[PDB]
């Protein structure tokens, strides 16, 4: 992250626990936070190398 | 034309024959071959006149800059720039130049440049077309750290010999004394040194 | 603003470049790969991604030379130009100096190359990381190339998507796999465990495994198919 | 105001003014030094302030007076990057001229060509103005004591005496009083030492600030040589004034 | 701000300056503590190289690079950019050695580097540098230390400092002038550099550091540049450890 | 003048079998009426089942052989490890010979 | 197109079990005129290697500056560019070789006769020949110019072939180099009573010896003859 203010930082972490809940987990992990960030942005999380 | 530069205790004295020859016409009977490229660096010219005039002028463009920006050049430094020009004109020109100069951390130094692009530090040097007749003579009477007077007497004689034995050497024996004192021009006429 | 995001020759007020930062995002979107090494061996294990199942995959390992090679994460066009430039350098070194150029010495030339396109107006920046391996007289080395172009010598690294769980694995087993020398099987083994952890929406198959290995008695060799059947 | 204008040097305003150029007349006070160059009758003196504000620097290296060539000195007011850069052109044009024409380059001809070159930098829009005032001093081999000040636009005019820097106005006034009052265009001494002393005095008057050998640097062009005085050489001069 | 001034790097503001060059400096702030300690018989360079994680290899990455065999340089700011200026310095240095058959004077190097930085502010198809570079060595006229700003400003330095923790670093240098009015020997100015960088690591405290020290000294390295390593370096570590605690 | 082409003699011989091939050649290397080296390779492996020898004046030849050894490296590299045939190699040498045609090389080549 | 201007003579070398010896006269003749006496012609590169150059002296100087730039080039980066990645003679050898082909290619060669001698950082003796014409061969008994034909047999009695390098010891090598030096003083007009000898040994490094004097002077068959006349 870069240029995420207090409010935003909380938005990614809370968001990352929702994501984890859907998957089947009941605790957060490192990877899930990364997934929280990809909601703020319009980036695709997983896409094949042929433009990225 | 025979030219030379010989160290002594307090500095270096450059000597030369100032005759300029095209064939068996003498182009000018006098007129130096001792050419400053700096206040405390002077150079000796022999060979082809044209080549030797032009090459020195290029060097002065380089050492003008050198002094202005990056300090005084050394005798090595001036010689290394001649050495490049003569190297790159190995096949286009021929110039026989003796570089000698006076320092505040080396005293008098001599580095001679043959007809090619070499660099060879010596404490005395002889070169040209007139020098090939006085090689055996200068060798006997060379010794380390002479007094100024003896140095002068030694150069005077050696150059007279080159006139005696070679037609492209002649006119006045000019000498450029480079010392901590300053710069002295010295000139002598034929009447005196013919005897000596 | 992000009106400093319009150029490659214009630094932001905080002294960043946005161009080099977006290029980091492209690694993340690129396919995961793990580097690691031992005094006598070095390995890349990379996940070979297909676009679908009518698609027969894509090589993520480019052989640079017989003692060097790189893997990729991020842009495929970008990996291609810098591989050409790097291969020329290996040829050059071998032609003119009779020498296997050191990995690290090689890496300063590729770093500059990147920064050329950073300095200039035009020239696309590069938005790929390359993991460089080689084995010279000074043993195995591992470099991590940045889209800045910085070069980092590590005993072990991972880059790409979901690659952080492989860094936590390697950290723990750091001292273990170094001491193993003269045994390629174990180092190979370690790179498989690392990249198991990465996985999401994928299971390893025979043809997701590409293992690239150079070492004390090994040429740069890329292993595929029946030879990774002992390590699926 | 601004609407394009100031972002370029090939854009004129309604007034025909090129704004970006005017910003370099504001960019040359950015070193905060002030200079004084004065004329005698066998020398030109040029004196600038020496700021050594951190003792983490070496007070020796500090200066803005540069030897350009044997007979030519120059004072730079304004930025260190542009100081060196202008010195490169000056050093180079002075050497090239020497060898092209075989003979030394006068204060005026060095001043003339530097300006033209600068003008071409204002004509084109891949270059920019070097934001420095350069004041060249030489004792000419044909016109004796001379001062030519070159401004960042590339105007050049000679002078009797001149001042530069932010605090220029007070120095202008002093120097006006001096030559007006004599009715001659030069300092009257034929000893160059007292002219350096006199230059010093004027400088203290104009600024209001007494000096030290850590707050002056002095260049002296005399006929056929140039020298920058060291700190202990300046020092000698100050103790002549303080007790004459 | 906008309207040029920070969008182009040859365009001047009414303030008579360029705000992108301030931004070039800001990237230096972000970079890490590097000092150079001038001495009367040598020069000493120290640098803080931070350890991001412990997967990194020990003493195998630096910011100390040599030009010739007697001029040490270290840069702080943007790392790959800083490499390229030293690299450009080499190409320049090589040319001097070709033409003049002699090593470069340190004030000759200082002039040529400052022309290269200043050029990257004259065009707009170019980016400026965003690095300072402490450098210097020993030559004819003795030891000289210079430091170059991304501004293209330089001056001689009895102490030079850059990077984030330079506030502490500058104060310790000035104490070093006062305690020893010759600036101390080069041997002990290595130890003195280690005590500085450790205090500078109180500004960088969140991670670990690696101390790399190099020197080039008139008779303690015999006029050549070498890395300070082994029992010399182990000493520095120990002196420094002792003196923070 | 500088004649850039000396001579260094030697004799190589090629025999094509029908499942094997030999490239042979003497190790005596000369300059005038001196024997330089008692052992001097002349047939150099280049891989892909290619040995190349380019004999006559030895400088011109090492250079020919070396430029071809770079050509193998780039051939694998850009063809995804395609093996080079003896006929593709023969033609490939012809391109090196025509690329030094007006700087002609003075070696009899046998592959 | 380079023509012989200032010239030297001969560089002489051999191999023994733990090292090599390379040695050379010190001379700089213009024509037949011995213009310069005592010109250094062996140039150390690091201490694992000495490259010795005779042929044109102007071109010795050009290559001097290239070898100086070779070490500078190596010395950049790496704390392991000096003892595991010290300049192996094989590398040095190739660099000269590549530049000869190209210079030759311009009808403007660096006019030289070059013998590179040294011990690798793998421990293996390397002694190899390179020249203006780009001819490359490895032989354990090498000499240049006149001595390639002339003083090369002496060293060959010692080292016949590739399996005779172990049978030769430092002592036998060192003296063999001296016996040959006499031949070159005596019977080549290009002569100098000075010579330099450099020992490169694996257990000692480079030991440079400058201005050794030739001795075992033989001129008493000159006394014996009244000749014809």
């Amino acid at each position: 992250t870069d240029e995420f203010n207090g409010a935003q930082l909380k938005a990614v972490t809370v968001e990352a626990g929702m994501i984890a809940l859907r998957n089947g987990q009941s605790s957060v992990k490192h990877e899930d936070f990364v997934e929280g960030i990809s909601e703020v942005q319009a980036r695709k999380s997983k896409s094949v190398s042929f433009y990225a | 034309t025979s030219i030379m530069a010989v160290t002594f205790k307090d500095g270096v004295i450059l000597g030369a024959d100032s005759r300029t020859t095209t064939g068996a016409y003498i182009a000018n009977r006098v007129t130096d071959k001792l050419t400053r490229v700096h206040d405390k660096i002077w150079c000796c010219r022999s060979g082809s006149a044209a080549d030797t005039q032009a090459i020195a002028d290029i060097v002065q463009y380089h050492l003008e800059l050198y002094t202005s920006q990056y300090g005084t050049p050394s005798t090595e430094t001036a010689a290394s720039v001649f050495k490049e020009l003569c190297y790159e004109n190995k096949d286009n020109l021929t110039a026989g130049i003796i570089v000698a100069g006076y320092d505040d951390k080396n005293k008098g130094e001599v580095y001679t440049i043959p007809l090619g692009g070499s660099v060879h530090k010596l404490p005395y040097a002889i070169a040209g077309s007139g020098s090939t007749f006085i090689y055996g003579y200068c060798d006997k009477n060379f010794r380390e750290n002479m007094s100024k007077e003896e140095t002068v007497d030694f150069i005077k004689h050696s150059l007279s010999q080159a006139i005696k034995w070679d037609g492209s050497s002649g006119g006045v024996i000019r000498m450029v004394v480079l010392t901590a004192a300053g710069v002295e021009r010295l000139i002598f006429y034929p009447d005196e040194y013919e005897q000596l | 603003r992000n009106n400093y995001d319009g150029d490659t020759v214009t630094f932001s007020p905080t002294g960043r470049l946005f161009q080099v930062e977006y290029a980091l995002e492209a690694i993340k979107q690129g396919s995961v790969t793990v580097g690691l090494r031992s005094n006598t061996h070095a390995v890349l294990v990379a996940l070979k991604r297909n676009a679908d199942e009518l698609s027969s995959y894509q090589k993520k390992i480019i052989k640079c030379d017989e003692h060097m090679g790189l893997s990729l994460a991020g842009l495929a066009p970008d990996a291609r130009v810098l591989s050409n430039y790097l291969r020329q350098q290996c040829n050059y070194s071998s032609l003119v100096f009779n020498r296997k150029l050191a990995v690290e010495r090689a890496g300063h030339l590729l770093c500059d190359k990147a920064q050329k396109n950073t300095q200039s107006y035009g020239g696309r920046p590069y938005g790929v990381g390359l993991l460089i391996i080689g084995y010279d007289k000074s043993g195995a080395h591992l470099l991590e190339f940045q889209p800045s172009g910085n070069v980092t010598e590590l005993y072990g690294t991972a880059i790409g998507a979901r690659s952080q769980g492989a860094k936590t694995y390697l950290e723990r087993t750091l001292d273990t796999f170094i001491k193993i020398d003269g045994n390629p099987d174990e180092l190979i083994k370690a790179g498989v465990e690392a990249i198991s952890q990465s996985l999401r929406d994928e299971s390893l198959t025979v043809d997701n495994l590409s293992i690239a290995i150079v070492g004390k008695d090994t040429p740069f060799t890329i292993y595929d198919g029946e030879a990774v059947a002992k390590y699926i | 105001s601004a609407a394009g204008y100031d972002r370029h040097i090939t854009i004129f305003s309604p007034e025909g003014r090129l704004y970006q150029v005017e910003y370099a007349f504001k960019a040359t006070n950015q070193t905060n030094i002030n200079s004084l160059a004065v004329r005698g009758k066998d020398c030109t003196v040029v004196i600038s302030q020496k700021k050594v504000p951190d003792k983490l620097l070496d007070p020796t290296t500090v200066s803005y007076i540069f030897c350009i060539s044997r007979t030519i000195g120059m004072v730079v007011n304004g930025p260190i990057p542009d100081a060196r850069n202008a010195a490169l052109r000056a050093k180079a044009e002075a050497a090239e001229f020497r060898y092209k024409y075989g003979y030394d380059m006068p204060c005026d001809v060095l001043a003339k060509r530097m300006a033209n070159l600068s003008q071409i930098y204002t004509q084109r829009a891949y270059m920019r103005p070097l934001g420095v005032i350069l004041t060249f001093v030489s004792v000419d081999e044909e016109l004796g004591p001379s001062i030519y000040k070159t401004d960042p636009a590339g105007y050049y005019v000679g002078y009797k005496a001149t001042a530069t820097g932010p605090k220029q106005q007070e120095i202008t006034t002093n120097l006006e009083n001096h030559f007006k009052k004599s009715k001659i265009d030069h300092i009257n001494e034929e000893s160059w030492e007292k002219v350096v002393e006199f230059a010093i005095t004027h400088m203290i008057d104009a600024l209001g600030t007494e000096f030290s050998k850590n707050d002056l640097e002095v260049g002296v062009a005399t006929k056929d040589k140039f020298f920058t005085l060291s700190a202990e050489n300046i020092e000698e001069r100050l103790v002549a004034i303080a007790e004459q | 701000i906008g309207t040029g001034y920070d969008l182009s790097n040859s365009v001047f503001s009414p303030d008579g300056r360029n705000f992108q060059v301030e931004y070039a400096v800001k990237a230096v702030e972000n970079g890490t503590t590097s000092i150079g300690i001038k001495c009367n018989d040598g020069v000493v360079f120290a640098v803080e190289k931070l350890i991001t994680s412990k997967l990194l290899v020990p003493q195998k990455n630096v910011k100390i690079q040599v030009v010739d065999r007697h001029i040490g340089c270290v840069y702080s700011g943007l790392i790959p950019d800083g490499r390229h200026l030293v690299n450009r310095g080499r190409e320049e240095a090589a040319s001097f050695k070709k033409l003049y058959k002699t090593p470069i004077p340190i004030p000759a190097f200082a002039d040529r580097l400052g022309q290269y930085v200043q050029a990257h502010t004259l065009y707009n198809s170019v980016r400026p540098f965003g690095v300072s570079t402490i450098f210097g060595g020993v030559d004819k006229n003795g030891a000289h230390l210079y430091m170059l700003e991304p501004s293209g400003s330089y001056w001689g330095y009895k102490g030079a400092a850059t990077g984030k923790g330079r506030q502490s670093a500058k104060a310790e240098l000035e104490k070093l002038v006062d305690h020893h009015p010759e600036g101390l020997s080069a041997r002990e100015a290595v130890k003195q550099a280690a005590k500085i960088i450790y205090l500078a690591h109180e500004d960088n405290k969140e991670k670990d550091f690696e101390l790399e020290i190099s020197w080039c000294s008139l008779s303690e390295t015999n006029g050549l540049h070498k890395f300070v390593k082994g029992d010399l370096l182990q000493e520095a570590i120990d002196f420094a450890q002792k003196e923070i605690n | 003048q500088f004649n850039p082409y000396g001579d260094n003699g030697g004799t190589i011989l090629g025999i094509a079998g029908e499942d094997f091939a030999v490239l042979a050649g003497d190790t005596r290397n000369i300059t005038d009426y001196s024997i330089n080296s008692r052992y001097e390779p002349k047939v150099f492996d280049c891989g892909d089942n290619i040995v190349m020898s380019a004999n006559g004046f030895a400088a011109d030849g090492d250079a020919l052989v070396k430029r071809f050894k770079n050509s193998v490296k780039w051939y694998h590299f850009d063809h995804n490890d395609k093996k080079l045939s003896i006929n593709s190699a023969a033609r490939n040498i012809q391109h090196l010979l025509y690329g030094k045609r007006f700087f002609p090389y003075y070696v009899h080549t046998i592959i | 197109t380079q023509q012989p201007i200032v010239t030297g003579t001969s560089v002489i070398s051999m191999k023994y079990d733990n090292g090599v010896i390379i040695a050379a006269d010190n001379l700089g003749s213009y024509g037949s005129l011995l213009r310069f006496n005592g010109v250094e012609r062996l140039i150390p590169v690091g201490d694992n290697t000495v490259v010795g150059i005779s042929g044109d002296i102007s071109d010795m100087q050009h290559i001097e500056r290239l070898l100086k730039d070779l070490v500078t080039e190596n010395a950049y980066d790496n704390p392991l560019a000096d003892a595991e990645e010290a300049l192996e003679p094989s590398y040095i050898f190739e660099y000269l070789a590549t530049v000869m082909y190209q210079r030759r290619s311009k009808m403007n060669p660096l006019w030289n006769a070059i013998i590179v001698a040294g011990v690798q950082s793998n421990g293996d003796q390397f002694l190899r020949y390179v020249n203006l014409l780009g001819v490359t061969y490895s032989s354990p008994t090498l000499a240049t110019g006149f001595g390639a034909h002339m003083a090369n047999p002496l060293l060959r009695k010692v080292v016949d072939r590739e399996s005779d390098i172990p049978k030769t010891t430092v002592q036998v090598a060192e003296e063999a180099i001296v016996n040959a030096m006499r031949v070159l003083y005596y019977r080549d007009a290009r002569s100098s009573r000075n010579f330099s000898l450099a020992i490169i040994d694996k257990n000692t490094g480079l030991t440079f010896k400058k201005n050794l004097q030739v001795e075992n002077m033989k001129w008493d068959f000159a006394k014996d003859i009244k000749g014809y006349g």
